């Protein structure tokens, strides 16, 4: 499997952050492949103080 | 035009219209709320407003009111439709004398701007 | 020891007062060395007039 990246793109004030976690959120949907019903909202979102 | 280079609205119009008279033309009505900062007294802008290439911007009414005049006196308009008008009429010939933002109180969605106008 | 300055920077529009107090906060609680949990917020900043 290939690694999923998601670049926020914080430094330009015209990204969509929405359409951000909206693909993590499908990511984490479509790509888990367990058969049952996945609720992308529930992860841990761990980042650094740069980030935050 | 980078963020927040200029203290106040009216030394951020006076630079605006200067670019637009050199040949840059902005659009961001798609993304109004992130480059406009609250209150005129605030520093302007926001956020950096970057330039485009494709300036393609016909309005469906006469951008002009009168000769002197941006919009009929106590007109209201949403705040990135007044910059794309008012880049409407220096591509056409008209030049800002000027841009009346003395006792105006709103920046955000509507905002009351108007613009005095003259030719060359 | 070393002395911790921190330059706030507040003539200029564009710095960032939130990074600074988030350094002021970690600096107590990462350099304390108490081996104890800390909680940074209790600083007690004492501010004269032209900082103010």
């Amino acid at each position: 499997v290939t690694k999923k990246t998601i670049y926020f793109d914080l430094d330009n004030p015209n990204s969509d952050i929405d359409a951000h976690i909206e693909d993590l959120r499908m990511h984490m949907e479509d790509e888990a492949k367990t058969g049952t019903v996945i609720n992308g909202e529930e992860i841990h979102i761990v980042v650094d103080r740069t980030f935050f | 035009i980078k963020a927040k280079t200029y203290p106040d609205f009216k030394e951020f119009v006076k630079d605006f219209v200067a670019n637009v008279k050199a040949g840059k033309r902005y659009d961001f009505r798609k993304y109004q709320e992130a480059v406009l900062p609250l209150t005129y007294s605030s520093p302007w802008p926001e956020s950096d407003i970057p330039e485009v290439t494709d300036f393609n911007y016909t309005p469906d009414y006469t951008v002009p009111f009168s000769e002197e005049l941006l919009y009929s006196v106590g007109a209201q308009m949403r705040t990135a439709d007044f910059f794309m008008d008012l880049q409407y009429a220096i591509i056409n010939g008209k030049d800002v004398d000027t841009v009346y933002c003395e006792w105006l109180a709103r920046v955000k969605p509507f905002s009351m701007l108007n613009a005095k106008l003259k030719d060359s």
